[PDB]
Parts: C-alpha cells; sequence; structure tokens
C-alpha cells in the first residue's frame, strides 16, 4: 500500500529519524556522522569495509574523524550525504526505496539551488517511484493537530521561528538566529571550568549533552532561583561517571536555560529566543497575528525541560501586548514532533496526488519541486 | 602464500551468503596442504623436504 | 629486538644519516614530537625497529654522531629539527678539534676521547633488550670520516663479536683531489679493516653518483646538500623487511647473509630506480611490476661505475630484488620469469646462484604509495675496477712524497705502506677468481 | 535460506531479518492465498523470496560484523600460524629459543603462556581492543617430554562461538601439519 508502506526519513540537523509509517516514533534515530579512513591497512574493531559510518563510526570515534553531513541543519557536502542516505535505507531499516515512497525533509531557510540538488539524488540515485519534500516546521505543527500557528523550532540547528498560515509560510519572518542546542552543550563544558573539573576526552563530553537534557530542570523566575540559592535551596545534584572527574550541577544549571534570553554568556549581541520569536510576529500582517499568538508550538531538541512550558508563557506576555491571548503548546516529546508529523502525513488522504515522481520528474527535470 | 592469500580473502567480500564464506575456504585449506607436505602422491617431494631437514642439523652441529 | 645503533661519522655521513631519520618519520605519518595519527600504528606494525620504544610517546632515534667537524651537528641546531635529536645522547655538543684533513688526527682522536664514545652507545643501549649489530654509517671523505672509522671497527670487534658490522661507505670524487687530498692514503687503511674486521659493506660512488645526476636529477654540479637524498631512501629501502612485515628474511642479516659468497668479496651494488618521481598522474594506469625489474640488474641505475666491458667475463652470483606493495604481487614470479630469458645479468653454473623476490607494505603517507620502487643490491666481480682505480691513485702520489712524512708525525715512524697495498692487491685477485 | 535463520540462532536472536517488513508479509499472505478460488501461487511465490534472500545473506554477515569480527579472524589466524608476517613470529621465536632448545616439563605449559603475552607487547598494542589477542594459546601434542621441545610446541588459533561455525574441526588439524613444515 503506502498506508504503512510509506517511509518517514526525517533527516534532521544533526540526527537522521528514519522508520516506517503509522508509529508514534521512529525506528532508529541515531546522529548522523560518517568516517573516511586517512590510510587503509589492517583494521581494528568492526570487519572489513570501506567507510564506518552511522552507529558504527560512533563505536570507534577515536580511530576515526567524525564529520557530520549535515552541518548546521544544512547539507554542505553532497557525496557524504549521499552516504548516509544509504545507511539509513539498508542497515537501520532494510527495504528498497523503489517499491515503497519516500517522504524525506527540508530546512524553511535552505535555498532553491539545494532544493534542486536534493531532488536530483532520490530520484536518480535510490531510484525512488515517488516521494514528497515537506518543511519540518509544518510536520511538528501537525503532529500538534494545527495547520496554523508559529512553531518555535529549536533543534540541534539554526534556531527557526517559522509562522505559517494555512500550510503556507509568510516569506518575511523566517529569521535565521545563530543559537544551536550544540551551542549549549559548549557553553556547558566552559563554565564547568570555573567549578574546576576540565574535559580532555570526548566521551566525556558526549554526556554532557545528554545532561543538558536529563539532570538539568528548569524553574520558573531564575532570578529568584539564584536568589534560593544563596540562602541554600536544594537543587544541586552531581552526577558520577566512575572516573575522578565530576559532572555536577547547582550554580550552572539556571545558567545555561537563561543563555535562551541572554545570548551575551556566549558573548554576542544577538537575539534571544523570545527576542527573536516577538520580531517575527512584530513583522507579519495585522490581520492573521492573532492565529499565531494562540497557536505557539515548542519543538526540538533544546527545549526539552520539565518545566520550560510554563517558563515561555509565564515570560512571552511580558513582552507581546496583553490584549492577545498567547497559548504556549508544550508536548513533552517534541524531538519526534517533525517525525510524528511525517509519518502521519504518509496517512493522509489529501497527499495521494501531492506525490513528486519519476514521471512528472521526466517532463520537467529538477524544476518539479516548484510545484 | 601469495596464491592462496591472495585466494581466500579477495573472494570473500564477494560472497554475500555464509555457506559461500566456507566454499572459498574449503576450497582453500585442502590446496594449502597439498603444496606444502602431505597429500598422498607428494610423498617423492617430502622424502626430499625431509631429507634436507635433518642434512642441516648435521651440517651445522 | 633488533635495536640497532647507527654510528654516524664524518662530513658527508652525519648528513646523510640525518636525512634518514628525517625520512623515516614523515613515512611514518608521525609528528617528530608527537603522535597525531594513529593510522602510523595500524599502518607501520613495528616503529621501534631503529627507535626507542614508547613511553611518552615520543620515538628517539638510535644514533650516534661524532664527527671532527663541528660542522654537522650545528647542521642540526641550525635546522628546525631537534625534537628528534637529543643534545646529551644523540649528539654532543662539538667533537674533535682536528681541522680535519688528516688520518692520524681522527685516529688519536679516537684513543682519547676512548672514554666518551664507549659511553653514547650505552647511552643508547640502555633500552636494548637484544642488540642486532652496529651499521657504521662513515665516510671516506676526508680523514674526518676515514681516520675514526679505523679505531672503531677493532674496538667493536672484540668488544662485541657475534653482532651485525655493516658499513654504508661512499668514497669522494676522484676526478677531483682538492676535496680530499688524502683521499688515496685513508681508502686504503679503512680497506685493510673491511677485509678481515669487518663482514659486509655497502660500496658508493661520487663519479657514479654524477653519472645519474645528469640522467634525471638535471644538476651538473657535485652536489654535498642534495646527496643525502639518495642514500636516504635506498637506507631505508633495505630495512623495510624489518620495519614491515617480511615473511623470510625478514631481518636484515637475513637479507644480508644472502649475498655474501665469502669475505673479502661483499662489496654489494646498490640500484634504486625512482630517485625523482613521475608517477604522478601515469600512476593512474598502474604501474605494472613486469617491466620495471628489469632494471634492477641493467646498469641504468648504479651507484658505483664500471666499464661495461666486464659486464661478460665477469659475472653477479647474488641479486636481490625487493619489490613493494600491491601492483598485482601474483603476477610477481611471472616478472621473475623475464628476467632469465634476457639474462639481464650473466649467472654462475658453478655452484648455487640467486635472484631473490620479496615484498613489503608501502608507506602511509601518499608519495610513497603507488610509486613502484625496485631495490637492487648486486654483487658483482667486476667491482674491482674501482679498486684498481684507487690503488692506481695510491701509487702515484706515494712517489710524489705527500703523506709519507706528513702523516708519520704521529702513529707511523715506520714503513708500513707497502704492507697495506700487498693486502689490497690480495683482496682483488680474491674477487676475479671466484667467477669461473 | 532455512539453514541461514539457524545461524542467526547460534547469535541468538528472535528477529526476522532487519527489519519488520518480513513480519508483515506473513500476515498479508494468508489472507491472499484464502480470498483466492482454490488457486495457490507459484510464478509470484519465488520472486519476493529473493528479496528474501538478498536481505537475509548480507544480515547474517552484518550481525557478525558487529559482533565477531569474523573475517578479520580469517586474516588473523593466518599470520600466527600459516606464517604470514615475520616480524611477529622471528620476535616470538627469539623469546621462545631458550625454553624449546630443553626437554619439556610437566611446568612448560606456564611459562610458555606468558611470553605469549608479552610476545604480543614487543611487537602489537593496537590489537588489544581486538580479541585477536584473546584468541591465541599453546597447542601442545601428545610427545614424550624426552623431546627436544620444538616439535611438540605449536600455536593455535582458539575459537568459540558462532565463529567455531566457520572453524570446524577438520580445518586446522590440515593446519596444524602445515604449520609444523
Amino acid at each position: 500500500e503506502d498506508d504503512i508502506a510509506a517511509l518517514v526519513v526525517d533527516n534532521g540537523s544533526g540526527m537522521c529519524k528514519a522508520g516506517f509509517a503509522g508509529d508514534d516514533a521512529p525506528r532508529a534515530v541515531f546522529p548522523s556522522i560518517v568516517g573516511r579512513p586517512r590510510h587503509q591497512g589492517v583494521m581494528v574493531g568492526m570487519g572489513q569495509k570501506d567507510s564506518y559510518v552511522g552507529d558504527e563510526a560512533q563505536s570507534k570515534r577515536g580511530i576515526l574523524t567524525l564529520k557530520y553531513p549535515i552541518e548546521h541543519g544544512i547539507v554542505t557536502n553532497w557525496d557524504d550525504m549521499e552516504k548516509i542516505w544509504h545507511h539509513t535505507f539498508y542497515n537501520e531499516l532494510r527495504v528498497a526505496p523503489e517499491e515503497h515512497p519516500v517522504l524525506l525533509t527540508e530546512a524553511p531557510l535552505n535555498p532553491k539551488a539545494n532544493r534542486e540538488k536534493m531532488t536530483q539524488i532520490m530520484f536518480e540515485t535510490f531510484n525512488t517511484p515517488a516521494m514528497y519534500v515537506a518543511i519540518q516546521a509544518v510536520l511538528s505543527l501537525y503532529a500538534s493537530g494545527r495547520t496554523t500557528g508559529i512553531v518555535m523550532d529549536s533543534g540541534d540547528g539554526v534556531t527557526h521561528t517559522v509562522p505559517i498560515y494555512e500550510g503556507y509560510a509568510l516569506p518575511h519572518a523566517i529569521l535565521r538566529l545563530d543559537l544551536a542546542g550544540r551551542d549549549l552543550t559548549d557553553y556547558l563544558m566552559k563554565i564547568l571550568t570555573e567549578r574546576g573539573y576540565s574535559f580532555t576526552t570526548t566521551a566525556e563530553r558526549e554526556i554532557v549533552r545528554d545532561i543538558k537534557e536529563k539532570l538539568c530542570y528548569v524553574a520558573l523566575d531564575f532570578e529568584q532561583e539564584m536568589a534560593t540559592a544563596a540562602s541554600s535551596s536544594s537543587l544541586e545534584k552531581s552526577y558520577e561517571l566512575p572516573d575522578g572527574q565530576v559532572i555536577t550541577i547547582g550554580n550552572e544549571r539556571f545558567r545555561c536555560p537563561e543563555a535562551l534570553f541572554q545570548p551575551s554568556f556566549l558573548g554576542m549581541e544577538s537575539c534571544g529566543i523570545h527576542e527573536t520569536t516577538y520580531n517575527s510576529i512584530m513583522k507579519c500582517d495585522v490581520d492573521i497575528r492573532k492565529d499565531l499568538y494562540a497557536n505557539t508550538v515548542l519543538s526540538g531538541g533544546t527545549t526539552m525541560y520539565p518545566g520550560i512550558a510554563d517558563r515561555m508563557q509565564k515570560e512571552i506576555t511580558a513582552l507581546a501586548p496583553s490584549t492577545m491571548k498567547i497559548k504556549i503548546i508544550a508536548p513533552p516529546e517534541r524531538k519526534y514532533s517533525v517525525w510524528i508529523g511525517g509519518s502521519i502525513l504518509a496517512s493522509l488522504s489529501t497527499f495521494q496526488q501531492m506525490w513528486i515522481s519519476k514521471q512528472e520528474y521526466d517532463e520537467s527535470g529538477p524544476s518539479i519541486v516548484h510545484r | 602464500l601469495e596464491c592462496s592469500w591472495d585466494e581466500l580473502w579477495n573472494k570473500v567480500l564477494k560472497a554475500q551468503d555464509l555457506d559461500h564464506i566456507i566454499a572459498a575456504h574449503d576450497v582453500f585449506l585442502d590446496t594449502i596442504i597439498s603444496r606444502c607436505l602431505l597429500d598422498s602422491e607428494s610423498r617423492a617431494l617430502l622424502n626430499q623436504l625431509r631429507a634436507v631437514f635433518d642434512q642441516i642439523i648435521e651440517f651445522q652441529n | 629486538p633488533r635495536e640497532i645503533i647507527t654510528l654516524q661519522l664524518g662530513q658527508c655521513g652525519n648528513q646523510i644519516g640525518f636525512e634518514f631519520w628525517k625520512q623515516l618519520c614523515a613515512e611514518h605519518g608521525i609528528s617528530p614530537e608527537g603522535i597525531v595519527e594513529e593510522f602510523a600504528t595500524e599502518g607501520t606494525d613495528r616503529k621501534d625497529v631503529f627507535f626507542y620504544q614508547a613511553d611518552d610517546e615520543h620515538y628517539i632515534p638510535r644514533a650516534v654522531l661524532l664527527d671532527l667537524e663541528p660542522r654537522v651537528i650545528h647542521s642540526i641546531l641550525n635546522s628546525p629539527y631537534a625534537n628528534l635529536y637529543n643534545p646529551e645522547n644523540i649528539y654532543l655538543s662539538e667533537h674533535g678539534g682536528g681541522a680535519g684533513n688528516n688520518w692520524a688526527s681522527g685516529f688519536s682522536q679516537g684513543e682519547k676521547i676512548h672514554e666518551d664514545i664507549f659511553d653514547i652507545i650505552d647511552r643508547e643501549a640502555d633500552g636494548s633488550d637484544s642488540l642486532e649489530g652496529f651499521v657504521l654509517c662513515h665516510s671516506i671523505a676526508g680523514g674526518t670520516g676515514s681516520g675514526l672509522g679505523s679505531y672503531l671497527l677493532e674496538r667493536l670487534n672484540d668488544r662485541y663479536p657475534k653482532k651485525l658490522v655493516q658499513t654504508y661507505s661512499v668514497f669522494p670524487n676522484q676526478d677531483e683531489m682538492s676535496h680530499v687530498v688524502v683521499q688515496p692514503y685513508n681508502s686504503l687503511l679503512t680497506l685493510k679493516r673491511l677485509t678481515q674486521n669487518a663482514d659486509c659493506v655497502v660500496v658508493l660512488d661520487n663519479t657514479a653518483l654524477n653519472r645519474i645526476a645528469t640522467d634525471r636529477l638535471h644538476i651538473q654540479n657535485p652536489s654535498f646538500s642534495q646527496i643525502n637524498q639518495l642514500v636516504s631512501t635506498i637506507m631505508s629501502a633495505s630495512t623495510t623487511t624489518l620495519r614491515y612485515p617480511g615473511y623470510m628474511n625478514n631481518d636484515l642479516i637475513g637479507l644480508i647473509a644472502s649475498l655474501i659468497p665469502t669475505p673479502r668479496l661483499h662489496f654489494l651494488m646498490t640500484g634504486y630506480t625512482p630517485l625523482t618521481t613521475d608517477q604522478s598522474v601515469a600512476s593512474v594506469r598502474k604501474t605494472t611490476v613486469l617491466d620495471v625489474m628489469r632494471r634492477l640488474l641493467q646498469p641504468k641505475n648504479v651507484m658505483v661505475s664500471t666499464g661495461r666491458d666486464r659486464q661478460t667475463n665477469h659475472c653477479y652470483i647474488a641479486i636481490l630484488n625487493i619489490i613493494q606493495g600491491e601492483v598485482d604481487p601474483t603476477q610477481v614470479h611471472k616478472s621473475l620469469q623475464r628476467i632469465r630469458e634476457r639474462k639481464l645479468a650473466n649467472f654462475i653454473p658453478w655452484g648455487p646462484a640467486s635472484i631473490q623476490v620479496a615484498l613489503s607494505r608501502k608507506s602511509p603517507y601518499l608519495p610513497s604509495a603507488h610509486r613502484v620502487s625496485g631495490l637492487m643490491m648486486a654483487n658483482h666481480t667486476n667491482i674491482s675496477s674501482l679498486f684498481e682505480r684507487t690503488c692506481r691513485q695510491y701509487d702515484k702520489l706515494r712517489k710524489r712524497e705527500a703523506f709519507l712524512e706528513q702523516f708519520r708525525k704521529e702513529d707511523i715512524f715506520k714503513d708500513n705502506f707497502d704492507e697495506l697495498d700487498n693486502s689490497r692487491e690480495i683482496v682483488q685477485q680474491l674477487i676475479d677468481e671466484y667467477h669461473a | 535460506i532455512g539453514k541461514s535463520i539457524n545461524f542467526l540462532h547460534q547469535v541468538c536472536h528472535d528477529q526476522t531479518p532487519a527489519s519488520k517488513a518480513m513480519a508483515v508479509g506473513k500476515s498479508a499472505e494468508s489472507p491472499k492465498d484464502a480470498a483466492e478460488l482454490f488457486t495457490d501461487l507459484e510464478n509470484a511465490f519465488q520472486t519476493k523470496i529473493d528479496a528474501a534472500y538478498f536481505d537475509t545473506s548480507k544480515y547474517l554477515l552484518d550481525v557478525l560484523n558487529k559482533n565477531y569480527n569474523l573475517l578479520e579472524h580469517m586474516q588473523a589466524m593466518r599470520r600466527y600460524l600459516l606464517l604470514g608476517q615475520g616480524d611477529f613470529i622471528r620476535h616470538l621465536m627469539d623469546l621462545l629459543k631458550p625454553e624449546l632448545v630443553r626437554p619439556a616439563t610437566t611446568l612448560y605449559q606456564h611459562n610458555l603462556t606468558g611470553i605469549l603475552e608479552t610476545a604480543v607487547r614487543a611487537t602489537n598494542a593496537q590489537f588489544d581492543n581486538p580479541e585477536i589477542l584473546k584468541r591465541l594459546d599453546v597447542r601442545l601434542l601428545e610427545v614424550s617430554p624426552g623431546d627436544t621441545g620444538w616439535d611438540v610446541f605449536s600455536l593455535d588459533y582458539h575459537v568459540d562461538g558462532p565463529i567455531a561455525t566457520v572453524f570446524t574441526r577438520e580445518c586446522m588439524s590440515h593446519y596444524l601439519r602445515v604449520f609444523n613444515f
């Protein structure tokens, strides 16, 4: 059919999340890496292979050098980008995309010269029968059961603030802000160094990116949360990693979500998350502004916190007018909210003539994406 | 040693079965033993490859 | 362990071992203060063959540098390199006071820096487990490299008797005699110690350097700075069985045993095809093994000059042909076939003769990975042509009265000159006699 | 195809090769044959057994490639008893000459393993993480201990698990003969 036999590949900004449609989480997600040997010899670890990719490159990362084919959300090199597509279809799924349509993703700010490029790869090399290039912004909105609103994509890529009005986005309100989650995990190592615990192993730094979502919590009003630290509150948790190095949280717990609103800890004069939210809506048409306040959606892997839903709610009124109903739609999962929207789209009734095939590709070439 | 190293190792990466791994190995491991020492027709060889084995001990001591 | 302590000595001999160490570091793909790619350990499966073991992630070469000229050891500290060199153990700060151009200078400096010269090889063999031997990397150029090399062949031969001795001797140019003027004298003194107080030598000529230097190097001038390039490559090729995986004669005393008929007949001709690399975009057709080992027995690479009239009444007996790396190495026995149909070299019917083939994997580093290299180590009995020529240069200078009293101020006071001449003629008759 | 599913039961899994799209297939087929006139398929039946065949054969080599390093052990026994690399075995054979020259003992085995582990820490250090080095031991025969010591010594590559599937009993006995020459 294609009801369960349409493949959902959500090429995110640092992890490819592949799976079959009609599920609520991806089958296999892992960070997208490739690794190129410099001199080939006798191997070590996993058996003879031309390249260690993906999850056989994440098992050995000190015998190889890591290179993301998707860097800052966008494909930098297209040769190695086919190599991770090759990895997702045949190792971390196993089906041939020639009988099964493919639903692949895009950035809300990739150039069109790039967009004809990803259409040239799937049709020729993987020889897909049909596919459709879909925005990540609209899919996360679709998992939240709306068709209009603005999604606050904060992923392992570029922060997007995309107001979509009836599946059509405003091409004069998509701000590219340079805050990424990978910027925060990196900020967190260098203020751990003020406590006296410094990294020197790449494996200890991988758990910094886990701890950021795991141990670290968000309370309302950080400013009094450091004030309650001065009267010695309970909030300081000390993770033990077997070895002498410690990753503790407590005086760096609240600074690291505070860096969402304040990029000055990172050392820049750029816009904050609420600020880049407010600048995007403040250049939108005055008649459909109301529909964007009431359909604010959090999405991405940066806003993975238990208590960031209400922090953004008590915080966003103090910018925008109060004669606006602003309601923060915060799902507990949201990394997979792009993927759950991409699977649900495969099971959409009104999508069985919005497929981009090889025959329409044969009549107009790779500008059939113009659509 | 050469003709046989380039027989096993290059064939196994062509192979897709596991039963083809033993098909490229079971033809390897019975030639290696005939061309080295023992078969049952190589007995004119290994009377001379063992007669030289003891001749270098006695030439040495 | 087969640890060798290289004994760099003389004005040309320290500089050719200087780029010998520099060649090894670039080809193992490791920093010379450090390590950066672990593709260096996956690729070279033994990097301590000629280095001290690791425990700081450094590799300290197994070298000693004494030379009577302080210029060569000053040619390290005015070079940028000095982290692959130790200023207490790999070099001392200035040896000798000698000018030098006297063989009796370096012989008395050897009998009074005698304590420090045997305290620099046991400061370079305090990590040795089992010593293979000593390679005396000396020059015959000057009285610097030639005077002191004659002392150390006696005392390493009665203090360490089951150890390898092997020298990579060079001779200075015989077409200019301003370069060293004690040259016919010092060559014949050092030859007495090589033919009964040594085992194997590898003889190398400068008039045979310039035969090749106008052939593909396109320098007419007799280099003293691009003379260290040609030498460090053919040195590192001889032990590619002992640094990269061998199989049979995986030690260097495996190769060297197999190239000696009997002593005072061991002077081996070296030939090495790729001195410069034009296989850089014409390496993609895949340079075949088949028609490139045909010159590893033809004189179109040889480092020792001889006439061409002695390549038919004198015969090679042992020739080593080292091919390296993928090249389709299962058609390599097919290459050794096409030699005999040509008779690129004539071989004695009188007892055994041998055309020896080996292979070892190539360097992890790109200019030394698809660049087919052929290492020739011949032993041809027309090697006496240099030696009769040097003897002819010896008898004429002793009748012109230079170094018959100007070399008798120290260590000779009795005539013992016709003693060196008569023994020199015993060795040359014992060579020609072997081939029938 | 029925033999191959049993070889991943020597890896032990309850997984139908790779994807779960092979599992949907069993459910689809039972109604599709049932609904038909009374007719069984059989020109199409041989078509999806190709798509099953390429799936379970590349995957049965990929389940090993993650875990056991099969073909890596194919190169491994060859350098330790088919004498593939001489720098590994000369440096063995050097350190082994003061014990093989003397009469074998009842305590012969306890020193020959120990010099064996320090042998692969005097030419090797990048194969500790590999199990090559945890899969070699000392082989001794029936030969009476009056012997010289040489002849009875041989190294053997120790095989276990689903890797002993391809390292059958008939093979290495013949390598024993070829090691000796």
